[PDB]
């Protein structure tokens, strides 16, 4: 409110295509965690029951590159088999 | 390849579907390089062959003694009737039921549309000289009968190749369908009595 105006969450489509550029402002604030936020904030959440979806989100967060990990490193040996029948 | 019952029979062995599967996969291996001799005698114990057979079979014409003329006599079967219709090769255009004509013997328009589908398939309309015998059933039964003896004794007059396309018209394959027998506790076959929730 006391900052210039237009030069925050800017996007100016380019070529004449609105729903491209609209796309590219939604992936904006979703990679910022801005839509996250919005909606979280339509109620409120209380101390505790936020520190439960931290711990959730986080534990969870672990696995999932875990996971990832052993996925792309276990990813070579998914080429067609040499020995087969052996 | 063998199926899995004739590699159980070729080692005397119980076999798995798995172990089934590996094994023919492995001589996909082998046929997937260059064949030796002993390497194609080795894949031949596991092969077999296959017959395949589709033609219409083709009744050799028979020329009557009377007229010195050709004709071919066919016998189609439908749903409880059957028909029988001689084909004579050089025709007025005569259509002859069971000894009466054949407007008369299928007022019914439709019918007379049924037969006339061989001889308009093969623009034969006016060419060819018919007699019919037909019985049993209802009249598109008969009908339908006499579609399949007529157009089994027109491929005695047809080239070779329009044989090909009656079948793919269907004209030459019996109808399958016929009536289902009441079963007991029911109503039609399908139809049940009326079902009661309480
Ligand atoms: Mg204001
Ligand atoms: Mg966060
Ligand atoms: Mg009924």
């Amino acid at each position: 409110a006391n900052h210039l105006k237009f030069i925050a969450r800017t996007v100016m489509v380019q070529e004449g295509n609105v729903e491209g550029a609209y796309r590219t402002l939604n992936r904006i604030l979703t990679m910022d965690g801005l839509i996250e936020d919005i909606k979280r904030r339509r109620y409120y959440e209380k101390p505790c029951r936020r520190r439960q979806r931290e711990s959730y989100e986080t534990c969870r967060r672990i696995y999932n590159m875990e996971m990832a990990r052993k996925i792309n490193f276990l990813m070579r040996k998914n080429r067609a088999d040499p020995w087969q029948g052996c | 390849w063998l199926i899995k019952e004739e590699l159980e029979e070729m080692l005397v062995e119980k076999l798995s579907d798995q172990d089934y599967a590996q094994f023919i996969r492995l001589l996909e291996r082998l046929s997937a390089l260059p064949c030796g001799a002993t390497e194609e005698d080795f894949v031949n114990r596991f092969r077999r062959s296959i017959p395949x057979x589709x033609x219409x079979x083709x009744x050799x014409x028979x020329x009557x003694x009377x007229x010195g003329m050709a004709f071919s006599r066919g016998e189609g079967k439908r749903k409880t009737a059957k028909a029988e219709v001689v084909v004579y090769g050089q025709g007025s255009g005569r259509i002859d039921v069971n000894g009466v004509d054949y407007l008369l013997y299928f007022p019914v328009t439709q019918d007379r549309e049924q037969l006339m589908f061989p001889l308009h398939f093969l623009d034969r309309l006016g060419k060819h000289d018919m007699t019919c015998a037909v019985s049993g059933g209802g009249r598109s039964a008969q009908a339908g009968a006499v579609r399949l003896a007529m157009a089994r004794a027109l491929c005695s007059f047809v080239t070779e190749d329009e044989v090909e396309w009656m079948r793919q018209a269907g004209l030459l394959t019996a109808d399958p369908r016929v009536r289902e027998r009441k079963k007991p506790g029911q109503e039609g076959a399908r139809r049940k009595f009326t079902w009661k929730k309480r």
